[PDB]
């Protein structure tokens, strides 16, 4: 749960090119599949289990 | 990453015959066909 953003299932380390301005990630199913953690600046995705 | 979306329930399952199967059955339907 970081500032709302809700699911379940593992965090794996993605290291995808991004923008300082950009810190949500989508796809094509409109779900948040790539985020970025608040605290520290590094880059998750959101895997199933 | 299309193909690789899939993670929503939606699979996709090969033939049962293979395209080498095939391609061997086609071979042999054109020998009985020419001999
Ligand atoms: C969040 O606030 C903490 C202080 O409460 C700071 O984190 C420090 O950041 C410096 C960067 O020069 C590190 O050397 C320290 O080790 C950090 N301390 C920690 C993590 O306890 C900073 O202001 C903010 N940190 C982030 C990651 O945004």
């Amino acid at each position: 749960n970081f500032n709302g953003l809700k699911g379940t299932g593992v965090l794996t380390e993605s290291n995808k090119k991004f923008l300082p301005f950009q810190q949500f990630g989508r796809d094509i199913a409109d779900t948040t599949d790539a985020v970025r953690d608040p605290q520290t600046l590094e880059i998750l995705d959101i895997t199933p289990c | 990453l299309i193909c690789a979306q899939k993670f929503k329930g939606l699979t996709v399952l090969p033939p049962l015959l293979t395209d080498e199967m095939i391609a061997q059955y086609t071979s042999a339907l054109l020998a009985g066909t020419i001999t």
